[PDB]
């Protein structure tokens, strides 16, 4: 690699984020506030997404 | 030398609970 080359032949630094976004317990996850567990009345509800 | 397996060597498939049902 040259800094004098064409687009097409400079380097790109390349990071690709595998998920295992899988049924399994979670331990990487987005920046959300947690709330308080209600019981016995409906609710809407999000656990680990 | 040789044995039989009879039926070991079953393993959970996945990582979900599953109750009181035959799954395929």
């Amino acid at each position: 690699f040259q800094p004098t080359y064409g687009v097409g032949y400079q380097p790109y630094r390349v990071v690709v984020l595998s998920f295992e976004l899988l049924h399994a317990p979670a331990t990487v996850c987005g920046p959300k506030k947690s709330t308080n567990l209600v019981k016995n009345k409906c609710v809407n509800f999000n656990f680990n997404g | 030398a040789y044995t039989n397996s009879f039926t070991r060597g079953v393993y959970y498939p996945d990582k979900v609970f599953r109750s009181s049902v035959l799954h395929s």
